[PDB]
RNA sequence: AGCCUACGGGCAGGCGCCGAGGGUAGGGCCCGUGACUGGGGCGAAGUCGUAACAAGGUAGCUGUACCGGAAGGUGCGGCUGGA
RNA sequence: CGCGGGGUGGAGCAGCCUGGUAGCUCGUCGGGCUCAUAACCCGAAGGUCGUCGGUUCAAAUCCGGCCCCCGCAACCA
RNA sequence: AAUGUUCA
RNA sequence: GAGCUAGCCCUGGCCAGGGUGAAGCUGGGGUGAGACCCAGUGGAGGCCCGAACCGGUGGGGGAUGCAAACCCCUCGGAUGA
RNA sequence: GAAUGCCGGCAUGAGUAACGAUAAAGAGGGUGAGAAUCCCUCUCGCCGUAAGCCCAAGGGUUCCUACGCAAUGGUCGUCAGCGUAGGGUUAGGCGGGACCUAAGGUGAAGCCGAAAGGCGUAGCCGAAGGGCAGCCGGUUAAUAUUCCGGCCCUUCCCGCAGGUGCGAUGGGGGGACGCUCUAGGCUAGGGGGACCGGAGCCAUGGACGAGCCCGGCCAGAAGCGCAGGGUGGGAGGUAGGCAAAUCCGCCUCCCAACAAGCUCUGCGUGGUGGGGAAGCCCGUACGGGUGACAACCCCCCGAAGCCAGGGAGCCAAGAAAAGCCUCUAAGCACAACCUGCGGGAACCCGUACCGCAAACCGACACAGGUGGGCGGGUGCAAGAGCACUCAGGCGCGCGGGAGAACCCUCGCCAAGGAACUCUGCAAGUUGGCCCCGUAACUUCGGGAGAAGGGGUGCUCCCUGGGGUGAUGAGCCCCGGGGAGCCGCAGUGAACAGGCUCUGGCGACUGUUUACCAAAAACACAGCUCUCUGCGAACUCGUAAGAGGAGGUAUAGGGAGCGACGCUUGCCCGGUGCCGGAAGGUCAAGGGGAGGGGUGCAAGCCCCGAACCGAAGCCCCGGUGAACGGCGGCCGUAACUAUAACGGUCCUAAGGUAGCGAAAUUCCUUGUCGGGUAAGUUCCGACCUGCACGAAAAGCGUAACGACCGGAGCGCUGUCUCGGCGAGGG
RNA sequence: CGAUGUCGGCUCGUCGCAUCCUGGGGCUGAAGAAGGUCCCAAGGGUUGGGCUGUUCGCCCAUUAAAGCGGCACGCGAGCUG
């Protein structure tokens, strides 16, 4: 239900806004254990590391429950679907029968007023978390942990999802969103189902102002610089790079792989 | 137009203050040299 | 401010609305013409190739899509106006 | 004017570097196949090597001088 | 495994 | 040495006055149900004209100047990067 | 005797330029030795969303008063922001600190680093932010929300009096938050008034009249009244709020669903306190007295301000901690906490003055720059614009003459209107509001203020809506209709688009070379390639560590192209990148065939070939939205001409689509056609592209542009071709 | 080279003659007019536009003529850029 605008002014006929119908009447956030002061910054102690960062609207970091093994066997009731400006996906407010209030990365199809649980039993239903060794092979899963007892770290973006291909001893083969086949331990929890907000890929920023609102500064091309500032820079009008394309630091940016060859995690990867 | 000197008691006392000099070896050597030379004002006068 | 034959009237005259036409400006239809360009019809004996009619020597035709000096070729699907 | 590459049968290319013998394709001529042409098959002719010289016993081949053709360069104020 | 100028 | 300047961080402030009338709502129309069409309502946008404000397009003057970047006329933006 | 030598002094230009905005001065009197320049008075000119008031930064004696003018003041100066001396800045309520946290800084624990030192959860510091109890008048020459007067508050400490289990830096709530648009009632502010209060006035032809002119408020506890914000109330169970709670949270019933009720603001009213014009008389450098027993009332407009944490829409999703309430634990229930009343205690710093400027920043009394609040009245539709003008403040610290050239700024002009010139550069036309009326084209929004027009003042009469008013008079907004008057001219002055046609480039709003370039350059949404499995890739750092990111392939880094429509062809021979457990080579190392130097000797010391030896290179493949490249010579068609066609050489392949004398074309003002009287420019075509061409993108495209080129219309001193006048020199 | 500002235009001229015109003259294949060529002569005059930065040049309408050249390819302490 992607929202479109009329061409009453330029940069609007193409501007696109995501559908906010899934967001229930819960515009304000929660507290006691919820958004904390988010320290916005574009650099480390001193100089800038990640270039072209800054500006952007002010935000509050919604603390999410990535390690859902803290309340094993305890049910929960989905009471709301909120907006998180720090993530591409939607968050969900949970009210455990136990008494706590934590946010889970709202998966796709998860509606308000639904029971959810995490643990060994944990019936196979959208939103439930189980160890990978318990989930049936061929089911879509998200929020997978890399190593056990380290929190959810894989397939947690808008619309992303992983699939179980098979088991091997204490490890299970997972088809990550990038198509890479990975061996993940069986004790790593993972929330079954997709993530949702698949329309996030169809959104169109429209104008540069929307990019500035998101905190993305105008990226300057290397060819539009000087040789002191970039390897492609310099030369007379529109030089065709005159050399293999490279980054401002020298390393090439066209097919040059940069993964550490001698890595202990190499014997766990099967695909690209 | 706007010139380079825009007085500020706060900035002047924090950037050229006596405590700031003692915090770094550079400022310490600055005070050392000024003492050796016999300066009447080892640090900028701030009221 | 005039003239009158019956004058709380008329005439001449003055002002106003409309008003043919002229001017200004901008649209709509049609007609002629225009360097150049597109394909078309016709034109006894010009060049290149063989597409089709006999399984025309790759069955032919067709809608579409792409490519090719050119007929045309190929892909997808359809037809018997073929076996 | 300058720099470097080429002038070879009728057409297009080698052969030059390391001198002795000029080959490839097309084309032309004669004869085959066809009813006739093309295609194809069998034989053969065809070259003052741009020219003027000199080095050698000897020059397409090596060295000079001119006649053409091809490309590059002709900037600074 | 191509082709057969024009009219009768 | 970032009391100028460039960028970023935290915290505050400012932007007179006019227009254009997007979405959405309500009613009516339409259909088997819709799409959709009319009004009325509604006030969106790096929207429009134009002050404060931020600039610096073209001309003139200034040239041991008012000024080691100025003054006059004109000009761009002016709820947004 | 020279070095554009150094330091100092004095010459020249020279009594020349200038004397710092063209807002403006004139006169009488006084002081004084000396007044254009100091003081007073009268006339005149200027500002007035300021050139007027109030804070903040900065400045530091500049403020007041007395006595002075050698120097500072662009002249004088009796004057001063200058010298000498004296005086002057009063706080529990204003601001900051004995309160809080943010960026950030620091930093016990801890980590890192040759040393210096770097990082770092807790805590600490860290302020126009949070929290927090004062309003109105009088006084000095100089201080006031500080002193005084009135009224009203806040902390503590000690007591009594009544209640409750009190009780923590601990748990919970709360504090607490975006942008835009708005509702109801108020208040600030302002307009009017036949009502009220006033010293006075009849001028010059008329006016004793609802005549003229001035003024008709401020604050104010409880108690009221009017708006408005917050807030559901009980009974059970509970595993969570890192110990425990009656508190919070989660379930299950019963009543509210409402502001009904509790508190909490704002505003009127209120015991009472204060102020009170214009004019005249005075002596000031200025204020005093009277005016006064002042009166202190009624309408209308009305905020951007208040009730505030109000409401609604939207996406980009909008600080923390303390104060505050509540809950319980240690310990203690002789303690303690809440309320009322008494008595008592309440510190440290600033307070003068300038403060859009002569006191700050610019070496200067510099036409420059400098944050926040108030910023009135009338009219022009509106308004912080414009013109004039309250309050208030100035005439800019050299003047007096004259009426040349010439210069700046400004006005007007016969006839012609771009003939000027690189170009209509400049200047001129137009110009606001209301109503008609608007084309090709298009992304259906636009283009559109298209273009081109008409009305615009004043008077009289008739008539329709509202708002405050009781369904009414008035008062304030909006209209409509008909008669008439004047002038050359009715947004009668000031503020206020010239317009169209057609190309190049760029999609567009934006950004940049402060101090010569604002663009076709950069950026931009969007497309594509590539890398990156999370201790990610990349980046800063020797490291620790941090950013990425408290993000996870719809995410993040790099690169190119730059909306959008249609597209983006061939070559992997070379370079790069990617994939290849084969093979060649390949250093340290293993390894010892064999040899050497010394010893009488065991020995010790050297070299040292086979063979095993990674990366890398060679080798084998892929990959162009990777770096790059994408032919030559001949002949041919039944008029010529050209070549659909063929031959041959080479290459890795031999530029297709779409454009083309173009931001690209040397020859070149190529050749035709159009605009013109005439056109090296411009526009449309031809194609012979020296030397376009497909993401250093190609061909187009509505809209957009202080970009660049051409044309036309309207208009004009640009010009023929000058002339006159105004002010500043 | 411890500086001689270099194109073109505007303003201001001035000079040379081997003269565009006007004045005088001689031949002519000069009947006359109108021409051709040559000699003497500069006193004076030698237009306005379109294109281009132009000098130059090509056109438009004329003219008695629409001359050539020097003066730092005259002239920027005169201007334009
Ligand atoms: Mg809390
Ligand atoms: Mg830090
Ligand atoms: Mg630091
Ligand atoms: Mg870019
Ligand atoms: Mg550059
Ligand atoms: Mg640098
Ligand atoms: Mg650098
Ligand atoms: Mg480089
Ligand atoms: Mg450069
Ligand atoms: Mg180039
Ligand atoms: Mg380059
Ligand atoms: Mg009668
Ligand atoms: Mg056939
Ligand atoms: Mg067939
Ligand atoms: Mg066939
Ligand atoms: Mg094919
Ligand atoms: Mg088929
Ligand atoms: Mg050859
Ligand atoms: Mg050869
Ligand atoms: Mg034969
Ligand atoms: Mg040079
Ligand atoms: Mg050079
Ligand atoms: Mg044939
Ligand atoms: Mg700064
Ligand atoms: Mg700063
Ligand atoms: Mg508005
Ligand atoms: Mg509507
Ligand atoms: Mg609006
Ligand atoms: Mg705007
Ligand atoms: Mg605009
Ligand atoms: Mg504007
Ligand atoms: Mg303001
Ligand atoms: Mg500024
Ligand atoms: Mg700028
Ligand atoms: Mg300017
Ligand atoms: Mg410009
Ligand atoms: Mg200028
Ligand atoms: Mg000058
Ligand atoms: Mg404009
Ligand atoms: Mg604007
Ligand atoms: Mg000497
Ligand atoms: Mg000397
Ligand atoms: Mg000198
Ligand atoms: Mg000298
Ligand atoms: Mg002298
Ligand atoms: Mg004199
Ligand atoms: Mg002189
Ligand atoms: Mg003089
Ligand atoms: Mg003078
Ligand atoms: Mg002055
Ligand atoms: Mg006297
Ligand atoms: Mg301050
Ligand atoms: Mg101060
Ligand atoms: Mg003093
Ligand atoms: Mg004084
Ligand atoms: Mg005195
Ligand atoms: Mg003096
Ligand atoms: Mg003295
Ligand atoms: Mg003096
Ligand atoms: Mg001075
Ligand atoms: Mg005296
Ligand atoms: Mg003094
Ligand atoms: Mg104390
Ligand atoms: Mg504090
Ligand atoms: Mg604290
Ligand atoms: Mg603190
Ligand atoms: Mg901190
Ligand atoms: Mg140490
Ligand atoms: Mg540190
Ligand atoms: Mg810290
Ligand atoms: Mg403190
Ligand atoms: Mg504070
Ligand atoms: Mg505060
Ligand atoms: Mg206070
Ligand atoms: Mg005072
Ligand atoms: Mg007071
Ligand atoms: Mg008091
Ligand atoms: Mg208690
Ligand atoms: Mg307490
Ligand atoms: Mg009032
Ligand atoms: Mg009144
Ligand atoms: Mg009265
Ligand atoms: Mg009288
Ligand atoms: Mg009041
Ligand atoms: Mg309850
Ligand atoms: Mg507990
Ligand atoms: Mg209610
Ligand atoms: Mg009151
Ligand atoms: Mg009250
Ligand atoms: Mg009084
Ligand atoms: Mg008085
Ligand atoms: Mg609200
Ligand atoms: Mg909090
Ligand atoms: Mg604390
Ligand atoms: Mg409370
Ligand atoms: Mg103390
Ligand atoms: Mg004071
Ligand atoms: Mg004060
Ligand atoms: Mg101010
Ligand atoms: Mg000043
Ligand atoms: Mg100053
Ligand atoms: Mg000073
Ligand atoms: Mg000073
Ligand atoms: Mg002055
Ligand atoms: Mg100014
Ligand atoms: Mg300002
Ligand atoms: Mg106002
Ligand atoms: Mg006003
Ligand atoms: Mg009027
Ligand atoms: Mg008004
Ligand atoms: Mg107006
Ligand atoms: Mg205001
Ligand atoms: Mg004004
Ligand atoms: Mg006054
Ligand atoms: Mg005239
Ligand atoms: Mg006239
Ligand atoms: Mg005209
Ligand atoms: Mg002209
Ligand atoms: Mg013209
Ligand atoms: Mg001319
Ligand atoms: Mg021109
Ligand atoms: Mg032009
Ligand atoms: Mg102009
Ligand atoms: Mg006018
Ligand atoms: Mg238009
Ligand atoms: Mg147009
Ligand atoms: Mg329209
Ligand atoms: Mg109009
Ligand atoms: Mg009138
Ligand atoms: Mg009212
Ligand atoms: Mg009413
Ligand atoms: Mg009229
Ligand atoms: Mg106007
Ligand atoms: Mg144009
Ligand atoms: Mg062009
Ligand atoms: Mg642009
Ligand atoms: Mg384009
Ligand atoms: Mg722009
Ligand atoms: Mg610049
Ligand atoms: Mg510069
Ligand atoms: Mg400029
Ligand atoms: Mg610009
Ligand atoms: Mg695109
Ligand atoms: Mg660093
Ligand atoms: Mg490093
Ligand atoms: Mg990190
Ligand atoms: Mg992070
Ligand atoms: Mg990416
Ligand atoms: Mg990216
Ligand atoms: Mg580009
Ligand atoms: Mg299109
Ligand atoms: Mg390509
Ligand atoms: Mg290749
Ligand atoms: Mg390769
Ligand atoms: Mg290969
Ligand atoms: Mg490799
Ligand atoms: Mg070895
Ligand atoms: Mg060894
Ligand atoms: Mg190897
Ligand atoms: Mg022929
Ligand atoms: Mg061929
Ligand atoms: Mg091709
Ligand atoms: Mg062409
Ligand atoms: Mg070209
Ligand atoms: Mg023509
Ligand atoms: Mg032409
Ligand atoms: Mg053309
Ligand atoms: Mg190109
Ligand atoms: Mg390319
Ligand atoms: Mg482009
Ligand atoms: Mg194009
Ligand atoms: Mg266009
Ligand atoms: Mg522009
Ligand atoms: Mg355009
Ligand atoms: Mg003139
Ligand atoms: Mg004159
Ligand atoms: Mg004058
Ligand atoms: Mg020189
Ligand atoms: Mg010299
Ligand atoms: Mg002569
Ligand atoms: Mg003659
Ligand atoms: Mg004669
Ligand atoms: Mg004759
Ligand atoms: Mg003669
Ligand atoms: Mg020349
Ligand atoms: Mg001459
Ligand atoms: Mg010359
Ligand atoms: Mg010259
Ligand atoms: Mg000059
Ligand atoms: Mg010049
Ligand atoms: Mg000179
Ligand atoms: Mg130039
Ligand atoms: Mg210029």
């Amino acid at each position: 239900a992607v929202k479109k605008f009329k061409p009453y002014t330029p940069s609007r006929r193409f501007m696109t806004v995501a559908d906010f119908s899934e967001i229930t009447k819960t515009e304000p956030e929660k507290s006691l254990v919820k958004p904390l002061k988010k320290t916005g910054g574009r650099n480390n102690q001193g100089r800038i590391t990640v270039r072209f960062r800054g500006g952007g609207h002010k935000r509050l970091y919604r603390i999410i429950d990535f390690k859902r093994w803290d309340k094993v066997g305890i049910p929960a009731k989905v009471a709301a679907i909120e907006y998180d400006p720090n993530r591409s996906a939607r968050i969900a407010l949970l009210h455990y029968v136990d008494g706590e209030k934590r946010y889970i990365i709202a998966p796709d199809g998860l509606q308000v007023g639904q029971q959810v649980v995490a643990g060994p039993d944990a019936p196979i239903q959208v939103g439930n978390a189980l160890p990978l060794r318990f989930i049936p092979v061929g089911t879509v899963v998200h929020a997978v942990e890399l190593e056990p007892k380290k929190g959810a770290k894989l397939a947690r973006a808008a619309g992303t999802s992983a699939q179980i291909q098979g088991r091997e001893g204490d490890y299970v083969i997972l088809r990550l969103p990038s198509g890479e086949l990975r061996k993940v331990h069986g004790e790593c929890y993972a929330t079954v189902g997709a993530v949702g907000n698949a329309d996030h890929k169809n959104i169109v920023l429209g104008k540069a102002g929307r990019s500035r609102w998101l905190g993305r500064r105008p990226h300057v091309r290397g060819a539009a610089m000087n040789p002191v500032d970039h390897p492609h820079g310099g030369g007379e009008g529109r030089a065709p790079r005159g050399r293999p394309p490279a980054s401002p630091w020298g390393w090439q940016t066209k097919g040059l792989k940069t993964r550490k060859r001698r890595k202990p995690s190499s014997r766990f990867i099967i695909a690209r | 137009m706007k010139r380079t000197w825009q007085p500020n008691r706060r900035k002047r006392a924090k950037t050229h203050g006596f405590r700031a000099r003692m915090r770094t070896p550079g400022g310490r050597k600055v005070l050392k040299r000024r003492r050796q030379k016999g300066r009447w004002r080892l640090t900028p006068a701030v009221r």
